[PDB]
């Protein structure tokens, strides 16, 4: 609305660090779900730490 | 002689009243159509339609009273 703020979390700026929330199993016998899940993250994790970022988890 | 100039004085005193009645009355509902304004920018046009419907009926009284006023000083 017109009524548009500012906010910390409305705002954008420049990645200098970063974070994920990351969801696994308990349980094993799920097969690659977990593995394949963590594979996807190494990948952006290291994409974004060869920009110097460090990541947090 | 006394009578023309307590004439002059029954006028500048009712012209007073009048003239603090209007410019008050339009700045406090003046105030409230820029409050709308600065909120919801969208309707100003709408706004300033319902602003001028009200305006009118501020100044009729005290306009009564600024002829009374101008009365007294033409006679």
């Amino acid at each position: 609305g017109n009524l548009e703020y500012k906010h910390p979390y409305l705002e954008d700026r420049d990645v200098k660090r970063v974070g994920y929330l990351v969801v696994s199993t308990d349980r094993g016998l799920a097969g690659g779900l977990n593995i394949n899940l963590f594979k996807k993250l190494l990948a952006e994790m290291k994409t974004w730490t060869d920009k110097g970022v460090q990541a947090d988890l | 002689n006394l009578n023309m100039d307590l004439l002059y004085m029954a006028a500048a005193v009712m012209m007073g009243l009048a003239a603090i009645g209007a410019a008050i009355g339009i700045g406090i509902l003046g105030g409230k159509f820029l409050e709308g304004a600065a909120r919801q920018p969208d309707l100003i046009p709408l706004l300033r339609t319902q602003f001028f419907i009200v305006m009118g009926l501020v100044d009729a009284i005290p306009m009564i009273a600024v002829g009374l006023g101008l009365y007294v000083m033409f006679a």
